[PDB]
């Protein structure tokens, strides 16, 4: 190095190039993977992360844990990004992607240290991943008769398998049945905004319920609200986007009068406008009035005098769910309130749930939405319950799209590893080592399962390898008996697309990391 | 082990993974569980001295120096300034128990602490924490079933409130209002029963107004079948007492009307000025005459009014009060059976409320006057008015009465009760022990630990009462085993018997079930956490 | 903080008369009708003055020290809100009493009149006291 | 033991009794040995070095 009186790049630029930087990138990926290892499997554990503000997040979800981590390593951010991608596309397997990518990099690291050209490793990864995806699609079990009973059983089993790693795994059957029931009621797009998630503190997990309709928290009742009846047996619901208050007609409106008679006429005209809106609402036959905009005390007392229910400032999502459940239409004007634009539910009731008042719309026969009311002893408890239910909902939706399942517990990966090793033993030998390394790296998930459960990983892996070699496809890790068992017969079912996406994303991340040979870091601007 | 891994690469090049990783900390594995169990044990041991009739209050001080003396576990943990995350979890557990039930917010913390203390020695012997959590869940299910089995039903009728009064007394025994114990229980039961949907529906706490004023004596606390107001008659010369009052509730200020829209009234001549003056005077006269036409003897407004309206109201023998808050307006309308009228033109006789007595109350040498409305026909709203020797016992009485109201609400929701004094916990521990014998060996340790943790409540009760914990608890358990009686508990008050039926120590089944469930879920959640990443 | 110079440096534009005696200041604010001036000090008392006559109409003490004063324009007598204590207090000068209070520096009265901002160092509806 | 409500003096005496009983048990379980037996000495030394 020489002073170079006129330096080329800006002062403070950091550059790392060659094999050492690739090894450092691999080590960083290993470090990132190590942070989420113990969260995988029914014997997994949760991680607690505290931000600068002092708030704590407790999660078993790999994507959430990685996001809460403030990763700044350029190569390590790839694992976080592929975890986010797996979460977005599938919703489950956010830990498997990171473990698989890190294990790929770990397996190919010794060849990197030996001076092997990265392009060869990338080609081997691409070939192995294509073969593995083809094998997954080939051996995935599907039934082409599609009856309601067996479809329900498959959905419930997939939901239980996706749920048997979280803190609600004790009530996994209950939660999975409830999640499948909620999902089956969505119409054609399976929109997540049509499934409500209400978290109410206090109460056990078994106290959580699914509403065959819509339910939302009471919204800032005005004076005179407590005189309105709080139960109806065949109400008609008027969904409005209207401000029912005494207010200026328009922001730029101005009234100019020069006689006291006109003054009184103007005051009475404002009152008559409000009362005309209220009378138009009342004459429609509706008994429950919900508005997106504030409802004043005058309107509240007017509706109370008519034995009618009012609720203003209802959020957008709650009104949308109410429209999709009862079957009305949101009206910005009350001039044409026909029976077509009026909702209908069998029973409306306001009850108390753990110190909160909730309005319930039940008995809807043709509802296309649902609302989850989750009970728990803590804020993060309910948050992680919601995350687990979201994972289960995503899995159930994907199963609805295509019921192609593979046995979990590492059985699918053992089959893939055996197939890949058999393929690799029949090629010249430069690609054979790398494909064998890929197959060996595919063993990470069952080994991690055994390690988390406290087993002896080596013996279980040996038994699994021997069983797969001698015949058997769905033999995986049996956590309860500390042994191996037929996971397909044990109903440890996974959608095939979960493993397909996991392998694809892990391979792409590994190829991207290997392809980089030089990293350059520009000096910071506006450090402050 | 701590702060993470610091390697700086094997080639000497910088190795930065996480921003500010040198300033962050990390606890990995079993030591994190040990620290969390230790923190929960500390919190539970702090709480356990405030359990039972002989429990002692904690005297909390906030950041501003304000002092609160209380026995409520939820309040203590809410006002406690903690930094440990597990302590915050315990505080949230107490708040959850308070929200769902309203009573037993101290038992949950003690139970969770005992559960984690047993889990500590279970972990030291090489058992996976998930196994401990599963065993705890199984034992909790067994205990819940046993509670459902040994539960007893009580009558919730208004013609016989003795079981309700006994349950409220059991709830209030541990609080400082045990001096007025029976009166407090009676007023709480009457307040809940008066305002409640009789078809086993919810009890709306919005219609129970709890107000406390210094002075007087704690025994002066009374239930008013009406509304107490922190206002008084607007004009100083109006009569202080109105009997058989016909009440007109109004939300329009007694002022000349004005449009909400931006309006300008133009005066272009002397005739316009005279017309405006006459219009204002006639508006005042017209509103007063319209109020008087309905035959009302009293007017209540929300938005105040000016001098001319005041003098016209005084001149027409119309006592009035102004600036009554919205919630108080609603309460008055509900209690007196009258409607809320937004303007004078809509005021009719049928919208008038009725009250047998409206009076102004003095409070000694304090200048403060507070209005009372009572003797209504079928008032659906009630008010609890609390007097005391200082603000602190007033706040404590407020929260104790809230506990009693919540307990009676729980009885309204479900009428099944379980006798307290530690009898329920002892019976559940016995049931769990009996079930663990049939269970395979591996979960036996977790179930036995759950039973031992359940048995801490009688031990804490014996400790607070001065008795020897282990000896008394063992004797009571042996008596429960010998004779079939799940109602034998800890004689905290030294009444001379261990049977809680004669002592009338009664707890809601819902409360005990919620306690056990919440404690088990929080213990499982704490056991599942294995890493901490504080900055 | 904003104190205009003394001599007004003008040529008798019938506005040089300003009173501004300042016998009380942290929240001096002219009212709707200019005949009254409302000022507050660090003694926890809110003072109302008539600018024409030039004497204290009536002082308001219900708080510690008061900092921020905002007035709802209606005759300048209807209401004025003080948020100096952590206690937002509303007073009526037709009776000289605190009509309503909220136990929760830059309080702002909403133009509608049904609520008011309580910016400190929330939209509190006056119709519901929440 | 202390949390159960036992004074830390009954614990000491009970521990002394347990120590005496355990000493009796260990002495009962023991086996005589003589220095002329090289095999037992070698086994003891090997057992001592097994953990190093
Ligand atoms: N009952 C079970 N027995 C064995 N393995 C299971 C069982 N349930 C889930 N698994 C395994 O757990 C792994 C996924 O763990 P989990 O934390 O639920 O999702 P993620 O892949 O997002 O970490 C899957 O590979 C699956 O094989
Ligand atoms: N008279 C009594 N005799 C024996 N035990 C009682 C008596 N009254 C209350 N207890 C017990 O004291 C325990 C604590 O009750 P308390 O302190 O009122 O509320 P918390 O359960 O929130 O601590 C209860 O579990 C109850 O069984
Ligand atoms: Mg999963
Ligand atoms: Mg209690």
């Amino acid at each position: 190095m020489m002073p170079t009186p006129v330096i080329l790049l800006k002062e403070g630029t950091d550059s790392s190039q060659g094999i050492p930087q690739l090894v450092s990138n691999i080590s960083a990926c290993q470090v990132i993977a190590e942070a989420v290892r113990t969260t995988l499997g029914p014997r997994g554990m949760d991680k607690l992360i505290v931000d600068g503000r002092g708030k704590a997040t407790i999660s078993n979800d790999g994507a959430t844990i990685l996001k809460l981590l403030d990763v700044v390593h350029p190569a390590a951010k790839t694992l976080v990004d592929i975890a986010k991608s797996q979460d977005a596309e599938v919703g489950d397997g956010t830990t498997s992607v990171t473990l698989l990518a890190a294990e790929f990099l770990k397996q190919v690291k010794p060849y990197v240290e030996e001076g092997l050209h990265p392009q060869i490793i990338i080609r081997a990864f691409r070939t192995a991943t294509q073969l593995a995806v083809n094998k997954i699609k080939e051996i995935a079990v599907t039934v082409k008769k599609a009856d309601k009973v067996e479809q329900r059983k498959l959905l419930e089993k997939c939901a239980m398998t996706a749920l048997s790693s979280k803190l609600i795994s004790q009530q996994k059957a209950f939660f999975a049945k409830m999640v499948v029931d909620a999902v089956m009621m969505l119409d054609d797009l399976l929109q997540l905004k049509m499934i409500g998630i209400k978290k109410v503190q206090g109460g056990a997990l078994e106290d959580s319920q699914l509403v065959a309709g819509v339910a939302f928290k009471k919204t800032f009742s005005y004076a005179g609200f407590e005189m309105q009846p709080k139960k109806y047996h065949n109400p008609k619901i008027a969904l409005l986007n209207v401000e029912l208050e005494l207010k200026a007609e328009k922001d730029n409106a101005e009234i100019r009068v020069h006689t006291v008679e006109d003054y009184q006429a103007i005051v009475d005209a404002e009152w008559n406008i409000l009362y005309d809106k209220l009378e138009k609402i009342h004459h429609s036959g509706a008994k429950v009035v919900l508005s997106k905009l504030p409802i004043g005390d005058v309107a509240t007392q007017y509706f109370a005098d008519r034995d009618m229910f009012c609720a203003g400032r209802v959020p957008e999502e709650d009104l949308k769910r109410t429209m999709m459940a009862c079957g009305g239409s949101i009206q910005t004007s009350v001039n044409a309130l026909s029976a077509d634009v009026l909702g209908r539910c069998q029973v409306f009731e306001e009850t108390q749930i753990g110190g909160e008042r909730y309005n319930f719309f039940t008995g809807c026969p043709k509802a296309k939405t649902c609302t989850f009311i989750l009970r728990g002893g803590a804020e993060q408890f309910m948050e992680e319950t919601e995350r687990s239910l979201h994972d289960a909902i995503m899995i159930v939706r994907r199963a609805i799209k295509n019921d192609s399942v593979v046995a979990g517990g590492g059985a699918i990966e053992m089959e893939l590893s055996k197939y890949l090793r058999d393929y690799s033993r029949t090629i010249p030998g430069k690609q054979q080592l790398l494909i064998g390394a890929y197959a060996k790296a595919l063993e990470i998930i069952p080994r991690q399962l055994c390690d988390n459960a406290g087993f002896d990983a080596t013996n279980i892996l040996n038994k699994l390898r021997a069983r797969h070699a001698q015949g058997g496809t769905w033999y995986g890790v049996d956590i309860n008996n500390e042994d191996i068992a037929d996971n397909f017969e044990a109903f440890v079912w996974e959608p095939a697309m979960v493993r397909i996406n996991a392998l694809t994303a892990a391979s792409e991340a590994a190829c991207l990391i290997v392809s980089v040979d030089e990293t350059i870091k520009n000096p910071r601007s506006t450090v402050d | 082990a701590s702060m993470g891994t610091l390697a700086f690469d094997e080639y000497g090049r910088p190795f930065l993974i996480i921003k500010d990783q040198d300033r962050k900390s990390r606890l990995m594995g079993l030591e994190a569980l040990k620290s969390h169990i230790m923190a929960a044990k500390a919190v539970a041991n702090t709480m356990r001295t405030s359990l039972g009739p002989n429990g002692l209050d904690k005297m909390m001080v906030d950041k501003d120096g304000d002092v609160t003396v209380t026995n409520d576990g939820a309040t203590i943990l809410s006002m406690m300034d903690v930094d440990h995350q597990i302590a915050k979890l315990m505080v949230e557990l107490s708040k959850s128990q308070d929200d769902e039930i309203g009573d037993g917010t101290t038992g949950v913390v003690v139970l969770a602490g005992a559960l984690l203390e047993e889990a500590e020695q279970l972990l030291d012997r090489g058992i996976h924490p998930i196994r401990i959590a599963d065993g705890y869940e199984q034992a909790a299910r067994v205990a819940i079933e046993h509670l459902d089995k040994i539960s007893d039903s009580v009558l919730v009728d208004i013609k016989d409130t003795e079981p309700l009064i006994q349950t409220a007394k059991t709830t209030l025994g541990s609080k400082v209002v045990n001096s007025c114990h029976r009166q407090m229980a009676e007023i709480a039961v009457n307040a809940v029963l008066t305002v409640a949907d009789m078809e086993r529906r919810d009890v709306d706490f919005e219609l129970i107004k709890v107000e406390g004023k210094v002075g007087g004596r704690l025994e002066d606390t009374k239930l008013i079948k009406g509304v107490i107001v922190d206002k008084d008659f607007s004009h100083p010369q109006m009569p202080k007492k109105v009997e058989d009052a016909k009440i007109a509730i109004l939300t329009c200020p007694f002022e000349p009307p004005k449009p909400k829209t931006k309006h300008k009234l133009d005066v272009t001549s002397v005739e316009d000025y005279k017309a405006l003056q006459k219009y204002e005077k006639e508006k005042f006269e017209e509103m007063i005459q319209q109020i008087k036409e309905t035959g009302a003897n009293l007017a209540i407004c929300q938005w105040g009014f000016d001098d001319e309206a005041n003098h016209l109201l005084l001149q027409n023998n119309l006592p009035a009060v102004r600036w009554v808050g919205g919630p108080e307006i609603e309460l008055i309308a509900i209690a007196t059976g009258g409607r809320i009228v937004p303007r004078f033109s809509e005021l009719t006789a049928e919208k008038l409320g009725f009250a047998g007595l409206v009076q102004e109350i003095s409070f000694g040498t304090t200048k403060d006057k507070m209005l009372v409305i009572e003797q209504c026909k079928n008032s659906r709203a009630v008010t609890i008015f609390i007097r005391g020797g200082n603000k602190m016992i007033i706040e404590e009485a407020k929260r104790s009465l809230h506990d009693a109201l919540c307990v009676i609400r729980n009885l309204i929701r479900d009428n099944r009760v379980v006798y307290g004094g530690g009898a329920a916990e002892i019976s559940c521990a016995l049931a769990v022990s009996q079930e663990a014998d049939k269970c395979p060996t591996l979960e036996q340790y977790a179930m036995r630990a759950f039973a031992d943790a359940l048995e801490v409540i009688p031990m804490a009760l014996s400790e607070n009462s001065g008795m020897n914990p282990i000896q008394t608890m063992t004797e009571v358990r042996a008596r429960q085993v010998k004779e079939m009686n799940p109602a034998l508990g800890i004689d905290c008050l030294h009444k001379g018997t261990n049977d809680m039926k004669q002592q009338h120590v009664i707890e809601t089944l819902i409360g005990k079930k919620q306690q056990i469930s919440l404690a088990t879920q929080m213990v499982r959640m704490i056991l599942k956490i294995d890493d901490i990443r504080k900055p | 903080c904003s104190v205009y110079p003394l001599t007004f440096d003008k040529n008798e534009n019938m506005a040089a008369k300003k009173k501004s005696v300042a016998m009380h200041l942290s929240a001096c604010s002219f009212t709707n009708s200019d005949m009254q001036i409302l000022t507050a000090s660090g003694d926890g008392t809110c003072a109302l003055w008539d600018v024409e006559s030039g004497q204290l109409l009536q002082s308001f003490h219900g708080h510690a020290d008061v900092l921020c004063l905002d007035l709802a324009p209606s005759e300048t007598g209807n209401t004025f809100v003080s948020g100096g204590d952590k206690k937002a207090m509303v007073w009526d000068m037709r009776s000289g009493q605190c009509v309503q209070a909220f136990e929760t520096n830059s309080v702002r009265y909403y133009p509608s009149g049904d609520a008011f901002a309580s910016g400190s160092d929330r939209l509190y509806d006056l119709r519901a006291d929440r | 033991l202390l949390q159960k409500g036992i004074h830390p003096t009954i614990i000491s005496e009970s521990f002394q009794k347990a120590l005496e009983k355990g000493i009796e048990i260990l002495t009962d379980m023991s086996r005589p040995v003589e220095l002329s037996d090289r095999e037992t000495l070698l086994n003891s030394a090997t057992t001592s070095l097994n953990s190093k």
